[PDB]
């Protein structure tokens, strides 16, 4: 059995649709156990300043009650069958899904259909959820990767929605009404925006059933004409200092403007950042690792770790490297990660491209094990590409990159490229943008 | 007079025509590297400061 006769044995990804247009997704195994959820196509992007938190506020105030099960009824009910009711929200997607065992489906759909159709939304759970709102805020500062790619995100799309945290500032989570949070609902929370993604030991043609007896009152009709529409974000090469030097080390994020989502120069550009891979000071291999930038930052004792990321928006991104490190080799940190990329633009070689291609189908694939990731990857597909891409599809795509692939698309989007840069804490060494900006290109080229 | 101007300075035309040639030179150059300093500069002439003590 070979991993290409692996992945065509892969089972495919059933979808069916609503009237009122919410999209119906499931994986099939034969687990005892699943992952329903609620994928919405809502974020703090499609909140501007006025109500910007209001979703997350809607986050928090989803579990606390619904019109039919009052407050802690839905607590009560989720935990005494063992399932797990979860939910997140990022700048563009909002999720709410349970892991429930495969014979609580209608129950776990009946739970969301309830809970993303009619929370109470009280007003006395609204002034309960502002002092943790406040409270989970002072815990994000003390994030400081949190903290740094907020910042890294205030400052490539400033004056574009893009800018903004999905909490919102510390100002309006004290203003937000209920009228606030209901108008939010009623603009978003809509079946066109709304996929309703499974996985796990789920037949399709039941999940539809239910999901048409307990979401078909999900409507896709807005006010009276007032749908809310998408607006492109500017990305701005610019930087962010936040000079703090009582903090004992120093992160640095830095980015230029990646691909959205449905860009095919997302494959070789993942591709290529897995050349320059991550490293932690807690790894192993060490000195000897394939990555130029993790052995001399292993040998030398630069950094306490590194990243590289690809985050991808509907029309934009942010392709870069976020490090955190002492405050003395910072320099050296900014210096070896732009060589890396300008030596993936100019020189990349055929193997180090095979390494990466093995490093991403393995991401690929180890990343979708377990029914939640399969969930949360049907959901995420559905709002991202509008359908689900076999791993088969993935790899012929990663089948297609080499070396010349990864040098052409790692010039058109690092080489001559202004970043965006995010600095927090003892950052004083960290490299003036004009010195930053000339490690973009190579004058050797 | 003419002929001992030229005696003393048997450069004058030649001095002259570099001079009028240094000129244009010098009003192409002197803007051009004045905008390429203000390129690089424009980084610290822009840039905002905000003070948040605890
Ligand atoms: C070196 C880098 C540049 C230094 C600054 C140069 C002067 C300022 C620049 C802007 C004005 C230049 C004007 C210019 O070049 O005009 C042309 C003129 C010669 O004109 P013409 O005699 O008609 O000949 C033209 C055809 N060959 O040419 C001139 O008038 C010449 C410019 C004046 C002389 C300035 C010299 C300063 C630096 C001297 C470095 C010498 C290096 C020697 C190295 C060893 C050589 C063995």
């Amino acid at each position: 059995a070979t991993y290409a006769q692996a992945l065509q044995s892969v089972p495919e990804t059933q979808v069916s649709q609503l009237d009122n247009g919410l999209r119906v997704a499931s994986e099939q195994s034969s687990q005892p156990t699943c992952t329903v959820g609620v994928w919405i196509d809502a974020g703090s992007r499609y909140e501007n300043e006025k109500n910007n938190g209001a979703g997350y506020f809607v986050e928090h105030l989803a579990f606390k009650g619904t019109k039919n099960r009052p407050g802690s009824a839905l607590e009560k009910e989720v935990e005494s069958m063992g399932a797990h009711l979860n939910a997140y929200s990022t700048r563009e997607h909002t999720a709410y899904y349970i892991k429930a065992l495969s014979k609580d489906l209608p129950k776990a759909v009946e739970l969301l259909a309830d809970i993303v159709q009619n929370c109470s939304l009280e007003d006395s759970q609204i002034e309960k959820e502002r002092d943790v709102i406040l409270q989970e805020l002072q815990e994000n500062d003390s994030s400081m990767r949190d903290v740094v790619f907020d910042y890294l995100h205030a400052t490539a799309f400033q004056g574009t929605p893009l800018a903004q945290s999905v909490e919102g500032p510390s100002e309006n989570v004290r203003k937000l009404s209920r009228a606030d949070l209901t108008e939010y609902v009623s603009q978003h929370y809509k079946a066109p925006r709304m996929v309703l993604a499974a996985a796990g030991g789920v037949e399709h043609r039941q999940l539809l059933d239910l999901a048409q007896k307990h979401f078909s009152s999900l409507s896709g009709t807005y006010v009276e004409d007032a749908v809310p529409a998408f607006t492109p974000c500017r990305f701005t090469g610019s930087e962010i200092r936040h000079r703090d030097d009582a903090l004992p080390l120093a992160h640095v994020a830095i980015a230029v403007e990646g691909p959205g989502w449905a860009n095919p120069d997302n494959v070789p550009l993942q591709v290529a950042n897995a050349i320059i891979g991550h490293y932690d000071s807690t790894y192993g291999g060490g000195t000897h690792m394939s990555s130029t930038l993790a052995s001399v930052a292993a040998t030398r004792k630069l950094c306490q770790s590194f990243q590289t990321f690809n985050i991808c928006y509907a029309e934009t991104g942010l392709l870069g490297a976020h490090f955190v490190c002492d405050n003395m080799s910072i320099d050296d940190m900014m210096f070896f990660l732009q060589g890396q990329w300008m030596r993936l633009c100019t020189s990349a070689t055929e193997s180090e491209v095979v390494r990466g291609k093995n490093i991403l189908r393995n991401a690929l694939v180890s990343h979708l094990d377990g029914t939640t990731p399969v969930c949360e990857d049907i959901g995420r597909s559905l709002l991202t590409y509008g359908r689900r891409i076999p791993l088969a599809e993935w790899e012929s795509r990663i089948a297609e990159v080499d070396a010349s692939v990864v040098r052409e698309v790692c010039s058109k989007y690092f080489y001559d490229q202004c970043p965006a840069v995010a600095g927090l804490g003892p950052i004083e060494q960290l490299p003036d943008y004009n010195r930053i900006r000339s490690g973009m290109f190579w004058l050797r080229f | 007079c003419t002929f001992l101007r030229w005696a003393s300075e048997p450069e004058h035309d030649h001095r002259k025509r570099m001079g009028l040639k240094m000129l244009m030179m010098m009003g192409l150059l002197l803007p051009l590297v004045y905008a390429m300093k203000r390129h690089k500069w424009s980084v610290l002439k822009s840039r905002k400061l905000a003070y948040r003590p605890p």
